[PDB]
């Protein structure tokens, strides 16, 4: 009925390494590619994606354990959950009131059609939504929301991971850290956790689903060169 | 190749 | 001592393509990520230079002959000669009061020590200025300037070409052009077509240098990651 | 490769 003195650290350590990786006042999206409302908004998008990997790249380096792996399985790691990721920490920007992402004023709030403008269609789009909306609902804590990420990143069955024992037990102690949390310190939570993991799951499909939309992408040249080296290197398949 | 995620990973 | 009807459309296609690649307004430099004043101003210059290759490509396609080359010598052109034909158009842009090239207000007034935050020194900057300043004393003609952009791309001494035969043929057509357009169209110009040869000389030692400043910069991945799929495509030697 | 530059020559 009590957090271990082990637990507490891991909560600690990824609760700073968000706060160190995470601007809830978004001031550095001025310095993106300005939106524009033929792929209209996909250099902006872009550089959002690609702004976003090197802060999953920084939450990532502080979850504990991760970087005792061989930098292969840590791009291998990476790689594979870069977009699940980055729509999990999305959440905190989500509104339920409009629907949309509002990171700033007309500029930055970003709604369905504007995704539109870079290469996905609306009803692609349908999922990615409502996974906002259900992960909405949840009102996680912030410890949840962290501890979500780092199990997320860690999962073994990722194309490319090589020691798989280690990391499943890297992430089962992160598990262990998330269904005491729960238990002990979220009032009326006593289905949570396993609705934290139905969202890992629909992240699954919702990422196979973008792996086909950017091979279209990625395949164009001309839509391509909007891109950003950061962006292939990470969602390219040449490991 | 990977030479950004190299760097990035410190 | 006139014109042929051949040597006037080869002048007419070259500035038409000229005005159709270059604006004298500079608006679409707000696309651009906005310039920052650790290599602050390298993500807009990278920006700048993508969009300039852009602006080649499409003048070069409209150059008459280019379009025959096979699409390796047409690469081949483009990747040894970009950087030179960017620092030839780059002139209708620098202001000779100020030292900078003016494309806008404070953001887009290009200076020296703009230039330093994007991995150049400021000694190795010196003969860029000074190429731009006897450039500008040649007071060109647009036919003049047009043409040597033009005679510069189809320099048959590139690394990579293989039908430099009738490069050098399509290279010299040119060349008589601007000779003939000199001597009946330029008053006082007795000299002009050796000076702009030697312009192109100079070209050869900046294009070096700045080949070896780009190795530097593309070689350290924090700073290639700042660049542009086109540029990392253009100045890489993955011939 | 020079996919890119491929696609921008038409
Ligand atoms: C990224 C963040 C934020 C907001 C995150 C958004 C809103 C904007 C659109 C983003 C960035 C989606 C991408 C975009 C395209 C990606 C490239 C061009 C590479 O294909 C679409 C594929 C997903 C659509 C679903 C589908 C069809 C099934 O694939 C993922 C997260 C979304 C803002 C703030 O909260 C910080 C946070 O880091
Ligand atoms: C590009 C244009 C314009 C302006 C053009 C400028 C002013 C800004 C700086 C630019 C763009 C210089 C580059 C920049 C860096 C390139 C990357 C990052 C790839 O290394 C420096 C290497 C040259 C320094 C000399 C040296 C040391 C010997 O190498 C070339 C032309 C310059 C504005 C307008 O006129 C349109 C025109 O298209």
């Amino acid at each position: 009925h009590m957090l271990s003195d082990e637990q507490m650290q891991i909560i600690n350590s990824l609760v700073e390494a968000h706060h160190k990786t995470y601007d809830d006042s978004y001031s550095d999206f001025v310095r993106f590619r300005p939106p524009v409302r033929r792929l209209s908004m996909l250099p902006h998008l872009a550089d959002l994606v690609s702004y976003s990997i090197q802060k999953v790249i920084g939450f990532a380096k502080m979850i504990p354990g991760f970087r005792d792996l061989t930098a292969e399985d840590q791009i291998a790691l990476l790689k594979s959950s870069a977009i699940e990721i980055i729509m999990l920490r999305s959440n905190q920007s989500f509104s339920l009131e409009d629907m949309s992402w509002s990171c700033g004023g007309p500029d930055f709030k970003y709604c369905i059609n504007d995704v539109t403008k870079a290469g996905h269609t609306l009803e692609l789009l349908e999922p990615l939504v409502k996974f906002q909306v259900g992960l909405k609902k949840l009102k996680l804590h912030e410890e949840e929301h962290v501890l979500l990420m780092a199990i997320c990143l860690l999962s073994p069955d990722r194309p490319g991971v090589q020691d798989h024992v280690r990391i499943e037990a890297l992430q089962d102690r992160l598990c262990d850290v998330l269904q005491a949390y729960i238990r002990i310190q979220h009032p009326g939570g006593r289905l949570l956790y396993a609705k934290m993991i139905q969202k890992l799951a629909d992240l699954r499909s919702l990422n196979e689903e973008h792996s086909k939309q950017y091979r279209s992408l990625s395949f164009q040249p001309e839509h391509s060169m909007q891109l950003t080296p950061l962006v292939l290197e990470v969602f390219g398949s040449e490991v | 190749r990977h030479k950004i995620l190299h760097r990035l990973l410190q």
